[PDB]
RNA sequence: GGAGCUGUCAACCGAGCGUGGAUCCGAGGAUUUCCGAAUGGGGAAACCCAGCACGAGUGAUGUCGUGCUACCCGCAUCUGAAUAUAUAGGGUGCGGGAGGGAACGCGGGGAAGUGAAACAUCUCAGUACCCGUAGGAGGAGAAAACAAUUGUGAUUCCGCAAGUAGUGGCGAGCGAACGCGGAACAGGCUAAACCGCACGCAUGGGUAACCGGGUAGGGGUUGUGUGUGCGGGGUUGUGGGAGGAUAUGUCUCAGCGCUACCCGGCUGAGAGGCAGUCAGAAAGUGUCGUGGUUAGCGGAAGUGGCCUGGGAUGGUCUGCCGUAGACGGUGAGAGCCCGGUACGCGAAAACCCGGCACCUGCCUAGUAUCAAUUCCCGAGUAGCAGCGGGCCCGUGGAAUCCGCUGUGAAUCCGCCGGGACCACCCGGUAAGCCUAAAUACUCCUCGAUGACCGAUAGCGGAUUAGUACCGUGAGGGAAUGGU
RNA sequence: GGGUGGGGGAGUGAGAAUGCAGGCAUGAGUAGCGACAAGGCAAGUGAGAACCUUGCCCGCCGAAAGACCAAGGGUUCCUGGGCCAGGCCAGUCCGCCCAGGGUGAGUCGGGACCUAAGGCGAGGCCGACAGGCGUAGUCGAUGGACAACGGGUUGAUAUUC
RNA sequence: GUUGAGGCGAAUUCGGUGAUCCUCUGCUGCCAAGAAAAGCCUCUAGCGAGCACACACACGGCCCGUACCCCAAACCGACA
């Protein structure tokens, strides 16, 4: 019953912009859209064995989308962009 | 993992199980991002063996066949 | 008020018949007064709506 | 249950599982985000912000998880403001309510168009609508009933009586009941007098009662009267009960009403009888059915020849089944190919129903005769009057029934009804309560059915269907099946 | 799936209701194609170019026809594709279609701070019922208080990196 | 300089003119007489044995909005 800090973290945004902040030791996640800035430094902290110095996230709406059937919507999402500390271990994120 | 060896653990041997199959759950949910994931019928039977452990330490909590 | 804080009696309702025998719609109200009531003697007092039937019985004390 | 499976539009792939029993079907459980009566506080419903407690985490603030925190009512407890008695109020702890639902019930409020060939009385119509409030039904219900000299014997529902008697600007229209035939049948508890007891309220102190009654004494005042409780007693129309008197009767043990006895009652148990989830008191705990419901399973008989054809389920010869020739499928009209059908078999568990036990209550002292001496038989009620409502009955000569206002009885020689009223006579006992069955209804579940529809029909909806679209909104509301 | 005969039952017969629904003519290859800023050439791309691209020229706005917010809209933004619908013509183009991507805040605009008009409103008072108003309280900015500037960066964000 | 990227990078002085901005919630005049509350400062009730303060270092700072159009072809007018 009692909770674990890889619930909050879903998935690594894969992009070309993520990318392109790996190399400044910027790691972007999707998160559970119910959870606030202080859990993430918190749970990042705890599952990767890092300092982390900030973290700032954004909500983004679901692409509404045609269909014979009428309107569908896909879900919303929230995204976790961490920054880790100067001087600290690179997240290991397998990809 | 049967239901019926789970109900061996004593109490907090199913509490471990349920920690190292969390992180089971979330090493395979970083493989399906990253594209590197082949057998994708191993995120619902993970999902299904976190679902397992909670209903034996609900069994035990609510005195249906307690015991270790 | 139209409604006994007692014996909850209130209001029938009839007709007001004219001469060219014409009916509207009126109310027979109870005949509600105010009491000032107490109930041991010496008590504090408390208004009531009651009617005038339940005064001229023992239900009140002043 | 028994070999395939990963729901559907709706395919295409990927990756897997399954005789070590998968997918699937039925039941019990576990989890159950946020909103909504929504109830910690706020709010543009699905969002924001806490407090307390216990855990978790951090170097420590931040952070996390699970609980609890609305208002009102009821009960029990604690405090008792102004202010003294106290009360309002406040604290604490257990209970309960709140909202939704298609129709049916009861109670209350209550139109108009329309009809009257105008229109107001009247109709429509106690309808539409609204308010409150239920239940699986509800309401009614155990004669202050009818009837008319004979009688019937609670209520409800149906058919007659009857479009009748009547009622009506006697216009338009409205419209009973007595009785008769049936469906279903059932009746039970209380209040009062008085006797006990308990708490008060007064009084009186050898006036004197009391100490079960009688009787011999004694104690030396809490006795007597009385209000509130609680048991007893009591339940009636042929009037009944109480209080009397007298006969007769007292299950057993134990204790109890100052001392002794003659007797009887109160109490605790024992024995015995009866009744039960009920209207007549109320929850359970086990155990048991030929029981019932929610999965299912078995199930007879043609691979017949020939013809036509892409395909025989057709034609024509043949062989059978039948407690099965229902219906649908199968490449064209199939009892014998498939799912089934007739008929039978089946239940871990949950639920329902019933039996037997546990268990729970109730009863064991009255009865009978005579007496008329008393007391009692539901009160701001009935009756009377004013104003209204409803009865066939539209205020009329207007009874019976209900409301509001005034006035306001009596307890059986009483009171009420029998269509103004009076007299006689007959009938019944109002102002307390509960009560099954016969009747009404179908959002929903299951099984059937049609001289019902077959895609402009049939539900608005065979298809994104209360969707698209229209409207600020309440609302309105489509079209679209076939190789 | 029908025919005939004895019977039974009808949603049983349309040319008219300025009827209703669908399909299609007539007007007719006709009116129109939404301001009075105005386009031209060279090169390109492509099956196709008056309209797309690039370059030069000419013109028009310039208290806007430039640049920012707010309400409102909702992915129309960016990149890669697409070209039978749509755009009053054509279209290789597009706010159109398809797939992916993209919106980063102690200080900016809001809440976690405050109150106005007004709303709701414990108890309450009032009203046959339904309900009316309202005290404590609690919401309610269009106002009050309160801490950030300059530069660079992406194909798409920046007082946010 | 795949004319996309990149690298280097001078001088910057003194005048005039001048706001709708600033000093200024100030000033002068007028009558029609011009929000509240938090906040801030201060007083005391009250609390109270450990406080106040400086320097240094290390930290926490949540929630929602942010793309785009916005005198329009993206908003209200059934229409670019
Ligand atoms: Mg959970
Ligand atoms: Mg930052
Ligand atoms: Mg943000
Ligand atoms: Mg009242
Ligand atoms: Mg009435
Ligand atoms: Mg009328
Ligand atoms: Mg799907
Ligand atoms: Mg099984
Ligand atoms: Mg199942
Ligand atoms: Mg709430
Ligand atoms: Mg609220
Ligand atoms: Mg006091
Ligand atoms: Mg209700
Ligand atoms: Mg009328
Ligand atoms: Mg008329
Ligand atoms: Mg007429
Ligand atoms: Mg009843
Ligand atoms: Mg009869
Ligand atoms: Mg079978
Ligand atoms: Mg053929
Ligand atoms: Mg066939
Ligand atoms: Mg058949
Ligand atoms: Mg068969
Ligand atoms: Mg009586
Ligand atoms: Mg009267
Ligand atoms: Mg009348
Ligand atoms: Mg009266
Ligand atoms: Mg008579
Ligand atoms: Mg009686
Ligand atoms: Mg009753
Ligand atoms: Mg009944
Ligand atoms: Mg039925
Ligand atoms: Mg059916
Ligand atoms: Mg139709
Ligand atoms: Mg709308
Ligand atoms: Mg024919
Ligand atoms: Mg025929
Ligand atoms: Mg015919
Ligand atoms: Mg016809
Ligand atoms: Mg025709
Ligand atoms: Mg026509
Ligand atoms: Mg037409
Ligand atoms: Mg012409
Ligand atoms: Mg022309
Ligand atoms: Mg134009
Ligand atoms: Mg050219
Ligand atoms: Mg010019
Ligand atoms: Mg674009
Ligand atoms: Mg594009
Ligand atoms: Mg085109
Ligand atoms: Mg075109
Ligand atoms: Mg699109
Ligand atoms: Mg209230
Ligand atoms: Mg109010
Ligand atoms: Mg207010
Ligand atoms: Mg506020
Ligand atoms: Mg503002
Ligand atoms: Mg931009
Ligand atoms: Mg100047
Ligand atoms: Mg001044
Ligand atoms: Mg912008
Ligand atoms: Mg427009
Ligand atoms: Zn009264």
């Amino acid at each position: 019953t009692l909770a674990d800090p890889r619930d909050i973290i879903l998935a690594p945004v894969i992009s070309e912009k993520s990318y392109g902040l790996l190399d400044d030791n910027v790691y972007t996640f999707l998160v559970r859209p119910d959870s606030n800035k202080t859990q993430i430094k918190i749970a990042v902290e705890k599952i990767f064995a890092v300092k982390v110095a900030s973290v700032n996230t954004a909500n983004r709406q679901g692409k509404r989308k045609r269909t014979r059937t009428g309107y569908g919507k896909r879900k919303s999402t929230k995204r976790a962009i961490v920054t880790l500390a100067p001087g600290s271990r690179p997240i290991d994120l397998f990809g | 993992v049967s239901p019926g060896e789970l109900r061996e653990l004593t109490d907090e041997e199913l509490a471990e199980r349920l920690r190292e199959s969390k992180e089971e759950l979330f090493n395979l949910r970083f493989q399906m991002a990253t594209g590197q994931l082949n057998n994708n019928r191993r995120l619902r039977t993970v999902r299904q063996e976190i679902a397992r452990i909670y209903t034996v330490l609900r069994e035990r909590e609510l005195g249906l066949a307690t015991g270790p | 008020a139209a409604v006994c804080d007692i014996c909850g009696k209130g209001p029938g309702f009839g007709k007001s018949v004219s001469h060219s025998h014409r009916r509207t719609s009126r109310r027979w109200d109870p005949n509600i007064q105010t009491v000032h009531a107490v109930t041991r003697p010496g008590g504090n007092k408390k208004r009531l709506n009651v009617c005038t039937s339940c005064i001229k019985a023992g239900k009140i004390t002043r």
